[PDB]
């Protein structure tokens, strides 16, 4: 607890790759969600303890739902003000542009390295607190 | 776009294999994983490219697949899934020939002692029932081909790496 994150991916593999990062800039409270319903599913239960998740990652390219439709369900549909940053296999300009325009505050491509992820968590993640040699 | 030469960026696998800590479980365990997917995935598209011939299911395997080897830094697979997204988008019109892409490889003596086109799967597609979708069936095709191959090449690197068949 203190630092809440949601990583929402349908590749396992990345999952865990971005759990272990997360993980080693000392923030163990890690949710996975593996398409965008069911990452609108936690923020909705989230939304009713009265809390946000610090930040979200959120993939595009997911069953059911993708990563857009889900940033827009989540902004729209609930309160939700907190960071999604894309973290994506694409990609482009056009696909770094709709992202933002359907609320997400950033964007990153995979391979996502350590260094990037320690800028975006000092950007935008509330009380992330970073080392240091 | 040009395919990258090496097999493995052992930038980005070194990253991975310095988050291991302690026996290695955690970096090899993605590359059994990984593996595991990608034989899941080629089976996947070459069920559709034998059946429903759905160009969007297709451009999301090969969008899934890109983004687990990208970040096990397996660049040429995924140089090669990323064709095969845009292919399926209908945003791509053609994809290079084997033998091209073999010669770009680093280490090109990697390729002496195997059949290149062993693992090769032909298309069943009719010509006959050809329409304005055939020709990203067919290089999707040949781009899932291309991927079998550049599967087993990162599989003889990465047995070679770690003293094991996998
Ligand atoms: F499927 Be995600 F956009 F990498
Ligand atoms: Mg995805
Ligand atoms: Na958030």
């Amino acid at each position: 607890t203190s630092v809440k994150i949601l990583v929402v991916e349908d590749n396992h593999v990345n999952q865990e790759v971005i759990k272990r990062m997360l993980n080693l800039e000392g923030i163990e409270n890690i949710e996975l969600a593996c398409d965008g319903q069911e990452a609108f599913d936690k923020v909705k239960e989230l939304t009713s303890k009265g809390e946000n998740y610090n930040m979200i990652f959120m993939d595009v390219q997911m069953p059911k739902v993708d990563g857009l439709l889900s940033t827009k369900m989540i902004r729209r549909d609930l309160g939700y003000t907190s960071p999604i940053v894309a973290l994506t296999a694409f990609a482009d300009d056009s696909n770094i542009k709709e992202c933002l325009e359907s609320g997400m505050n950033g964007f990153l491509s995979k391979p996502i390295k350590r260094p990037k992820l320690k800028t975006i968590l000092t950007e935008f993640c509330a009380a992330y607190q970073g080392k240091k040699n | 776009s040009t395919i990258p030469s090496e097999i493995i960026n052992w930038t980005i696998l070194n990253e991975i294999i310095s988050m291991d800590d302690d026996d290695s479980d955690f970096s090899k365990g993605l590359i059994i994983q990984f593996i595991d997917q990608a034989q899941t995935t080629f089976a996947q598209m070459q069920r559709q490219l034998d059946g429903e011939k759905n160009l969007t299911e297709l451009d999301n395997l090969g969008h899934f697949l890109k983004g687990s080897s990208a970040a096990l830094g397996l660049q040429r697979i995924a140089w090669v899934c990323e064709r095969i997204q845009n292919l399926g988008r209908k945003m791509e019109h053609f994809f290079p020939n084997k033998t091209e892409l073999v010669n770009t490889l680093s280490d090109k003596s990697i390729i002496n002692g195997i059949n290149i086109d062993e693992d090769d799967e032909e298309i069943k597609i009719q010509v006959d029932d050809k329409d304005e979708n055939s020709i990203y069936l067919i290089l999707i095709a040949k781009a899932l081909n291309q991927s079998r191959l550049e599967f087993k090449l990162a599989r003889i690197e990465l047995s070679k790496y770690y003293n094991t068949n996998l």
